[PDB]
RNA sequence: AUGCCCUGACGAGUAGGCAGGCGUGGAGGUCAGUGACGAAGCCUAGACCGUAAGGUCGGGUCGAACGGCCUCUAGUGCAGA
RNA sequence: UUUUAGUGGGCCAUUUUUGGUAAGCAGAACUGGCGAUGCGGGAUGAACCGAACGUAGAGUUAAGGUGCCGGAAUACACGCU
């Protein structure tokens, strides 16, 4: 018998292959895992495990989450890395010139980019023209503001948007919510 | 305890800076290996004196033969034990060749005649009775008579086979 | 023209020297276990004769083998035999002795047996039990390079280096002993002694502090 | 019927299977709980270390 | 019934600490807190506002609100399997420094102050402290002390 | 793939340490002592066949 | 013949019967697992049957192998039979259960021409 | 290339969780699948494979249909009530 | 970080405990167990001792033993009855 200081046959708790039986996604893993083998750059083992990612671990990087990280210092010629999908915002009005390697691009984010003199490009041109991740520059979109994480960790004194299907008077803003009704919180 | 062996343990109760050469306590201990014969030290100086092994040091173990080993000696044994209900002094007188070897019947003797274990008794001296007629014990003065002899009589011989065939005797 | 025989060349000349190198450090570990030896044995010769007592220096090795199995260990020392990394029985782990340490022994006194060391079972359980932990992976040590691998950079170059740094407590002797993976000793092969093993060993038992008597024990268990 | 009442046997076993934590302290704690005339002055304190830094620099 | 109120089984832990009753000696109001200090909590049974609660004795914590009076001492507090952060506003004459601070902080200039002469001349000065190390060899001299003691004592009532 | 033991098997003896070797050769571990005739004091055996 | 393999090692050949379907007649021998919280046979107690546990799985080496050396393919024409022609050395035919005597027959006689070992070539046979 | 291989450690378990599989009825595809020269069923201290769920084969009985694989679906697995 | 199952009848032992003459009693504290757990020993036993479990082989042990059942000394030694 041991003195055990640890749990047996625990897994890592990281995916290792995408859930997703995507043949193409599948032939993008195999890209990028001959590549994080043999090439020893740090991009390609980042990029290898968001193909990994789940669609909430993915979450959409917008057009002009784009253009706000070509407004870096010396960052404007670097080439823009979503490991997700690409999407439209007409808030910006100004679009750069600029190379950006997303799995998808929506139909109005390719053309705002393409109206530019830019070019979309899927994950494999990037790995040709870039194979250790030269002059890259991998961007995440929000997570923490999808309409799910809201709701967690409600509680007392804690503002965190109760699980609710009807909203306005008679719901949820009485007894607990006012030190009139009852108590606050 | 295959054998007893006595050794001496000097001591001393760490130096101080106030107190460098401390007093260097002695003591003769019957025991089996050093390991005990340590432990039985601070053991005893711990009734003696304000020192301990935390704060003690043993500056010599030597092990103390016996110089004549091949002659018969009638000691006598004063012991201390404990007792179910109280504890006593004893007396007791061993003729053997060794002192180690005496402590050996005396631990065999109050095992079987007291119930006393190691742990209970506290070997207060052995010396060596050296002039006869200060032997005390009649046990021991039995054996200390002008010309004595004695028969063994029913002698059993060991067999090694499990059967016999001659019904045999006990002469001898 | 892929150039093998010239590398072949100067990787067969890389192990000469590395095996020179080697060669005489087991010549200078040798001579100076011998003189320290020497220098005892006279030390206390001399005192001897100059009226006095020579008082060795304490013990800085002990070598503690887990005694006791799995079950019913009360909390506080469960920790401290995962501390020193005393995980099943018969595991064996050498520690180095100062205050913190021998606490450490106060504390799991009833579980272990240990003592002091001697040169020879410190050499016979790093040859025949000795084993790496090398990206954790427990390596057998088997050969002097996975050695120089993992400890070179504290100056461990052989098995005789970690041997040195074990019985002479070094200023890495905290990196060569964390090294080795705990020995997983056998049963002694003369039994114990003892009929009962869970007492101490002054009254009788097997546990405890049996100081130099841990080399009668471990080369029976090895 | 007739029930143990209570007992704190098996909680700390409970306990420490999950390994309790210290509460993972920060640089820069909130200004909740702080004398409010002391926050009140580190508003303006910062605003301006802020202003000779960022003008300072450009 | 049962009471479980706030100065409950106190009967002791407050109390005023033989010939030392009477008014709180000048030193304790002239001590300087500053945010960051650490300081032991004992609460004084002659002062009852600001007084912690029975748990915080003895407990030792750190200076994060400074008032006119009072110092806000955070303390982790284990409740279940956690810590949580306590925050407590007590007077400063239930408060002192904790005097293992000032020997750390002299430390602190000590091992400045060490490592100043190890830029002069040789490096790694050795300067982290070790513990009780095993003693070294003696020579024990008998010069006047030869080694005597006697046997063990008999068995005397002596009543 | 196999564990060979050294203090057995003296070719995996003399792959690790080749001093094994020259300790094999100078019999280095029956090596003699010198006699020196260094006796104890007097007080020493005396108090060691003391009371 | 087939291919050099290891001395197969089955660990436990003996079949694992249910706990009591020696006893009942409404219990079969397909095992099951006694999912009861008395149960000696669940609580390992001596005396009592052997449990399946994947420490009697059969070494990779010489899993799935007949006492023959080869894996037992089963066939139910010639072209299934066909799919045989190049591993003769680690695959068996097994003429399906259902198959014509006329037209086992014309497997067999394929099997001797392309050299692969149909390991019942008897059912069906007029003897 | 949820392949092939190297290395190390580990293996108790109720309630409970999850994973990988076995089997049943019906559906889409496929094997130009098996079949009156005998489908399915049933019996067989005959054989084989799988740790197992189970799968396969031979023999006897029998007489009209029924399987493998990739998927879909459920009135889908019994010793107890 | 999210989400979710079962549980929310307990019981024993060492030590310190309250009540009770006492309890295989009624109640606490800390730990270790049982429940949920087989294996070797205590003849037998939920809880004791030893030790926790994949399938095997070889060695060595633990606690407990070694007249015979029954593997192992009708061993050695000093006494006592
Ligand atoms: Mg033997
Ligand atoms: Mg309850
Ligand atoms: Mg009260
Ligand atoms: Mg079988
Ligand atoms: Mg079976
Ligand atoms: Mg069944
Ligand atoms: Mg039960
Ligand atoms: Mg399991
Ligand atoms: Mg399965
Ligand atoms: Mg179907
Ligand atoms: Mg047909
Ligand atoms: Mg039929
Ligand atoms: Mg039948
Ligand atoms: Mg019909
Ligand atoms: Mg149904
Ligand atoms: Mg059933
Ligand atoms: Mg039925
Ligand atoms: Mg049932
Ligand atoms: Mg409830
Ligand atoms: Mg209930
Ligand atoms: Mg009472
Ligand atoms: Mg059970
Ligand atoms: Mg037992
Ligand atoms: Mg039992
Ligand atoms: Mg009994
Ligand atoms: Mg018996
Ligand atoms: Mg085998
Ligand atoms: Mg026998």
């Amino acid at each position: 018998g041991i003195d055990h200081t640890s749990k047996q046959h625990k897994r890592s708790g990281h995916r290792t292959a995408p859930k997703s039986d995507n043949v193409y996604l599948k032939l993008l893993v195999k890209l990028y895992t001959f590549l994080a083998r043999r090439t020893d750059a740090p991009f390609n083992k980042v990029v290898l495990k968001a193909l990994f990612l789940s669609k909430i671990n993915r979450p959409p990087v917008s057009v002009s989450r784009i253009a706000r990280a070509l407004k870096q210092e010396g960052a404007a010629n670097k080439t823009v890395v979503v490991v997700g999908t690409v999407t439209d915002d007409a808030r910006i009005f100004e679009f750069p010139k600029t190379t950006v390697a997303a799995l998808r691009f929506t139909a109005g984010a390719r053309a705002k980019i393409v109206k530019a003199g830019g070019e979309c490009i899927t994950l494999d041109q990037l790995a040709v023209r870039a194979p250790k991740g030269q002059n890259t520059l991998i961007l995440r979109g929000p997570r923490n503001s999808r309409e799910a994480v809201r709701h967690f960790g409600m509680g007392p004194h804690k503002g965190k948007a109760p699980r609710i299907l009807s909203t306005g008077r008679k719901f949820e803003r009485a007894r607990g919510r006012r030190r009139s009704k009852g108590f606050k919180v | 305890m295959a054998h007893f062996k006595e050794y001496q343990v000097i001591g001393r109760r760490l130096p101080t800076e106030s107190v460098p050469e401390p007093k260097l306590f002695r003591m003769r201990i019957f025991a089996s290996n050093e390991v005990i014969a340590k432990s039985r030290y601070w053991y005893f100086l711990q009734k003696l004196h304000k020192v301990k092994k935390a704060s003690g040091e043993i500056v010599s173990i030597n092990q103390i033969n016996e110089a004549h080993p091949t002659k018969v000696k009638n000691f006598g044994v004063w012991v201390r034990y404990d007792s179910r209900s109280g504890t006593h002094n004893m007396y007791k007188e061993i003729r053997d060749v060794s002192r180690v070897a005496a402590v050996e019947t005396l631990y065999q003797d109050m095992a079987a005649r007291h119930r006393a274990r190691f742990r209970s008794i506290h070997i207060l001296k052995v010396a060596e009775i050296e002039k006869t007629a200060d032997v005390k014990r009649q046990y021991v003065k039995q054996f200390l008579t002008k010309d004595l002899k004695f028969p063994l009589p029913h002698r059993v011989q060991k067999s090694t086979k499990t059967f016999s065939y001659k019904r045999p005797s006990t002469f001898y | 023209a892929e150039q093998v025989a010239a590398e072949r060349a100067a990787r067969k000349a890389a192990n000469k020297e590395k095996r020179a190198i080697i060669l005489e450090r087991n010549a200078a570990y040798q001579k100076e276990y011998e003189t320290a030896e020497r220098n005892i044995i006279q030390a206390k010769r001399d005192a001897k004769a100059a009226g006095s007592y020579y008082v060795e220096a304490q013990h800085k090795l002990v070598f503690v083998v887990r005694i006791k199995g799995i079950n019913k260990i009360p909390p506080k020392p469960r920790k401290v035999l995962q501390l020193l990394r005393l995980t099943r029985i018969n595991s064996g782990t050498f520690v180095k002795v100062t205050k913190a340490t021998l606490e450490l022994l106060k504390l799991i006194e009833p579980y272990v047996a240990y003592g002091y060391p001697s040169y020879s079972t410190i050499r016979q359980l790093v040859y025949k039990r000795g084993f790496g932990k090398i990206n954790k992976q427990r390596v057998p040590l088997s050969d002097n390079a996975i050695i120089e691998a993992n400890l070179g950079k504290y100056g461990i170059l052989s098995i005789d280096d970690l041997i040195h740094e074990i019985i002479t407590v070094g200023p890495h002797f905290k990196q060569a002993n964390n090294f080795l993976w705990p020995f997983k000793l056998s049963n002694p092969s003369g039994g114990w002694g003892v009929p009962r093993k869970f007492k101490h060993f002054i009254q009788g038992g097997s546990f405890g502090n049996r100081e130099e008597f841990i080399n009668k024990l471990v080369k029976s268990m090895n | 019927a007739k029930s143990k009442n209570h007992t704190a046997h098996n909680q700390t076993r409970k306990a420490h299977r999950n390994g309790i934590k210290k509460p993972k302290t920060y640089k820069y704690p909130s200004l909740k709980g702080v004398d409010p005339k002391f926050r009140r002055n580190h508003k303006h304190a910062l605003h301006g270390t802020a202003k000779a830094l960022a003008a300072a620099k450009k | 019934g049962k009471s479980h109120g706030y100065r409950s089984r106190t009967r002791y832990m407050f109390q005023r600490d033989f010939r030392k009753h009477g008014a709180v000696h000048l030193s304790t109001y002239l001590k300087v807190y500053k945010v960051g200090d650490i300081v032991d909590i004992k609460a004084n049974g002659s002062i009852q506002k600001g007084m912690p609660h029975k748990f915080y004795q003895g407990k030792t914590g750190v200076v994060y609100n400074v008032t006119k009076s009072s110092v806000g001492v955070i303390i982790n507090k284990m409740v279940g399997n956690r810590y949580l952060e306590k925050r407590l506003n007590l007077r400063v004459e239930h408060i002192k420094h904790s005097k293992c601070r000032q020997e750390f902080l002299e430390r602190v200039k000590a091992n400045a102050a060490k490592r100043a002469e190890a830029k002069a001349q040789g490096v790694a000065v050795q300067l982290k402290r070790q513990p009780a190390q095993p003693r070294e060899s003696r020579i024990v001299s008998t010069e006047g002390n030869v080694p005597q003691t006697l046997a063990p004592v008999p068995y005397e009532t002596f009543i | 793939v196999l564990k060979k033991n050294p203090l057995k098997n003296k070719q995996v003896l003399l792959r690790l340490n080749p001093y094994a070797k020259v300790f094999a050769a100078e019999k280095l571990g029956s090596k003699k002592a010198e006699k020196t005739g260094t006796k104890p004091a007097a007080v020493f055996t005396e108090t060691l066949k003391h009371d | 013949a087939s291919l050099p393999h290891p001395k197969i090692v089955k660990k436990h050949t003996k079949k694992f019967k249910r706990h009591h379907s020696d006893r009942y007649h409404r219990v079969a021998e397909n095992w099951r697992k006694q999912k009861g919280i008395d149960s000696v046979v669940r609580r390992r107690f001596r005396g009592n049957i052997s449990q399946p546990k994947i420490g009697y799985g059969s070494n990779k080496k010489t899993k799935f192998l007949s006492p023959s050396g080869h894996k037992t393919f089963l066939v139910a024409n010639v072209k299934d039979l066909e799919t045989l022609t190049m591993h003769t050395k680690t695959y068996a035919a097994e003429i399906a259960h259902n198959i014509s005597a006329k037209n086992r027959v014309v497997i067999l006689a394929r099997a001797k021409a392309l050299g692969i070992k149909v390991t019942n070539p008897k059912g069906r046979l007029a003897l």
